[PDB]
């Protein structure tokens, strides 16, 4: 079986560690346990083949912004998250998508741009909003939620296919 | 590159030497070492490896205690600053702000990272090591106040969050994905736990309810029942008592399907009782449950049921392939096995017996110490090895299984007893006893037997039935 | 090719049982192993001559699984049934593992030798007579083995194939 490391990245409390175990655990996190960096691995069958994913869970809060660097060199593929919620966390994407292509000194990078928190109604940033930024990047758009499982799994196998076409 | 503090006051300075260090032959892998330089390694300022830090909190007890390593962390943890530079010195000395730009670069590239890594280490020893504080009240307090004093705005968020943590493990919901199917009836009826047994409920549910309850069993046991081979030792009973309840589990139900098919003195009877049970071993298969699997192949091959010839002639020989491919599963130590295991899609349930015994031979096979150069350095890629083992079960135990529980068919599993209060060599003897009864060595006749089911013995079949 | 002879060890757990079939498979000179690679419990070796492989089967660690036993001891032609010369328990138990092999292979005689172990330092409880003569009323070899030093090891296993070949 082939083995994939996946990164979740984006600002702090969109939801990153959520995603994570919902994927992981089936199971929704309601505390707010601010991320230093975690690791989980899932057997799973994606289009009929087996894989082992690793997945790195690394901190938004800015007070550990020096410590990205050493994550992005390991990662084949990212999960940038932001929170439909939140404005400031969709302009902080922008930051991480060019501090990847920086790390790995690379424009082609697999990447996924989600949109978490999907479930909430007081949605401040749109989904076209996004979406143009995501053709801007070559990638897709998917939104999600950790507390429904709503593009979950989407959202990583997703990532998947595009490391394997890699 | 950065200077250190000096190794005198900051043991964690010290250079790598192969007198302290050994690396294997994109980070390096670390085949033994001092303490120190272990702790240093966990803790690193170049990069992150949060799987060190899950196999270092699962195996040190056997090379540092709890309460050492606590002490080593908080030491790694205080890290003195460098005085000013000459370029700093020359500005205060004319009325200026200095730049700073060394004591900054160090604040922000070592100790920040490193203090922020003990506390990654702080939060899963508490997180999922809990079993440390709870053996050990004092430790807990050390912990408590350690996190509870540090100060600086830097690690703020991450000490009131790991504060709160500690605090809710102290007085310590599943979404799916699709509903779960209807729960299937035979002959038994809703309620009806009375008339219970292995032909009068369900194949399909009898299957789905032991796989359920097997899972538990599985998703119960933790590293700390495993880690230094506490199950095989006098005190098994203390240090592993889920992975006993499993193992005793499955016995029990290997032990009940050989009574329910030699206490079947009638042949064709007996040929439909070995018939269900294979159906249930398909349903298995079907889910995944390969303790489930190995269980029916157990009492298969057991000396009672395999030695019945006449019972064997007559299973269909479609039924005869599956319990076959189910026991080739196991042949060549588990070869076939292992390649199914990494191939299917979770939720699963492993057979725990391979883990046990590779975790008790590398534990066994491999020394504690390196010595090179003079010195005793710790055999960390022994530990490695072990967590690879308690991971790969971990990763198993995390996918749940999409199957309602039906409360009184999980009782009446959860309450088998087959050998009632007979004890184990005087039950097995029991086993055989009937086998030879029912089914004697040549080359004395098969005598004939009354039946003694009073109900249809037609199965309803493995596949699932769905109304609106 | 070759003969290959399938070998089961057998015997009560939590007293160094492992350390025989690793000290055989193991290099001899570092003391290293992995249970995890094929290759780990076959050994191509030369005994009396004749070159043949050996597959082990110690199934160490999953003596709790009680019902499982006949399932593994019919995979095997010959026995090594071991017990530990500092727990008398072990030595005890011996009878009904040889009973219980007898009735898997229905037959009175099974290829098998008794193995006495020391598996520490700790205080001999079984002497070396005693297992002689229960040995001898079984009419099978006794071998003792340390667990440390790799002493009779070798002895250990080769006289089984022996006890195969000559059965
Ligand atoms: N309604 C809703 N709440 C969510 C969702 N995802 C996360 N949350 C909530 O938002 C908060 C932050 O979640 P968390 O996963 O910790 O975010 P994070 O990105 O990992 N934070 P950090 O960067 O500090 O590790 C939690 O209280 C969590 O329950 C979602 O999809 N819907
Ligand atoms: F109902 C039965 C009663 C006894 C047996 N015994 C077995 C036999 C053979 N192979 C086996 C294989 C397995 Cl896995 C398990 C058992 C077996 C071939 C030699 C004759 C018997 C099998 C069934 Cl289905
Ligand atoms: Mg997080």
């Amino acid at each position: 079986m082939t083995e994939y490391k996946l990164v979740v990245v984006g600002a702090g409390g969109v939801g990153k560690s959520a995603l994570t175990i919902q994927l992981i655990q089936n199971h929704f996190v309601d505390e707010y346990d601010p991320t230093i960096e975690d690791s989980y691995r899932k057997q799973v069958v994606i289009d009929g083949e087996t894989c082992l994913l690793d997945i790195l869970d690394t901190a938004g809060q800015e007070e550990y912004s020096a410590m990205r660097d050493q994550y992005m060199r390991t990662g084949e593929g990212f999960l940038c998250v932001f929170a439909i919620n939140n404005t400031k966390s969709f302009e902080d994407i922008h930051q991480y998508r060019e501090q990847i292509k920086r790390v790995k000194d690379s424009d082609d990078v697999p990447m996924v741009l989600v949109g978490n928190k999907c479930d909430l109604a007081a949605r401040t940033v749109e989904s076209r909003q996004a979406q143009d930024l995501a053709r801007s990047y070559g990638i897709p758009y998917i939104e999600t939620s950790a507390k429904t499982r709503q593009g979950v799994e989407d959202a990583f196998y997703t990532l998947v296919r595009e490391i394997r076409q890699h | 590159q950065m200077r250190l503090p000096s190794a005198d006051v900051y043991r964690f300075a010290e250079p790598d030497s192969e007198e302290n260090i050994i690396f294997e032959e994109g980070i390096p892998i670390i085949k033994a070492g001092t303490v120190i330089k272990l702790i240093e390694r966990l803790t690193y300022h170049m990069y992150a490896d949060p799987n060190f830090v899950r196999t270092f909190l699962t195996t040190y007890r056997s090379f540092c205690k709890p309460q050492e390593l606590l002490s080593l962390i908080i030491e790694r943890f205080e890290i003195p600053e460098p005085e000013p530079t000459e370029a700093d010195r020359i500005a205060i000395e004319n009325g200026d702000q200095p730049l700073s730009a060394e004591l900054k670069r160090f604040r922000k590239e070592y100790i920040q990272p490193v203090q922020l890594r003990v506390l990654n280490v702080c939060r899963h020893w508490v997180e999922h090591h809990f079993y440390d504080f709870e053996r050990d009240a004092y430790l807990l307090q050390r912990m408590e106040e350690f996190i509870g004093t540090v100060r600086g705005k830097a690690m703020k968020k991450w000490v009131e969050s790991i504060t709160k943590i500690i605090q809710r493990k102290k007085i310590a919901n599943i979404t799916f994905q699709s509903s779960p199917p209807t729960v299937e009836w035979h002959i038994s009826r809703p309620g009806h736990i009375e008339t219970f047994d292995l032909l009068t409920l369900h194949p399909i549910e009898i299957a789905r309810q032991l796989t359920l309850l097997e899972s538990d069993l599985y998703r119960a046991v933790q590293p700390s029942e495993l880690v230094g081979s506490v199950w095989t030792k006098e005190d098994k009973e203390i240090n592993s008592p889920n992975l006993l309840k499993m193992i005793r589990h499955t016995t029990n139900l290997t032990l009940w399907f050989e009574k329910c098919i030699v206490e079947t003195e009638n042949l064709e009877e007996r040929v439909a009782v070995v018939s269900r049970i294979i159906e249930i071993l398909q349903v298995f298969q079907e889910l995944n449950n390969f303790n489930g699997v190995l269980e029916v192949v157990s009492a298969m091959n057991s000396s009672p049921v395999y030695r019945l010839d006449h019972t064997f002639e007559q299973i269909p020989s479609r039924q005869k392939k599956i319990l076959e491919e189910a026991h080739e599963l196991s042949e060549d130590h588990y070869k076939k096995y292992l390649a199914k295991l990494r191939s299917i899609n979770p939720p699963c349930v492993p057979f725990f017996g391979i883990y046990l015994t590779n975790i008790l031979k590398t534990e066994e096979g491999n020394p504690e110490v390196l010595k090179r150069h003079g010195k005793e350095l710790i055999n960390f890629s022994k530990r490695r090895k072990v967590a690879e083992i308690t991971g790969e079960i971990q990763q198993y135990q995390n996918q749940p299984y999409c199957l309602r529980v039906e409360s009184d068919i999980k009782r009446f599993f959860e309450n088998l007893n087959p050998m009632g209060n007979s004890m184990e060599k005087e039950f097995t003897d029991y086993l055989f006893n009937k086998s030879l009864e029912i089914e004697p060595r040549n080359p004395k006749p098969l005598p004939r037997f009354p039946k003694k089911y009073s109900y249809p013995l037609k199965s309803p079949g493995v596949r699932p039935s769905n109304p609106r």
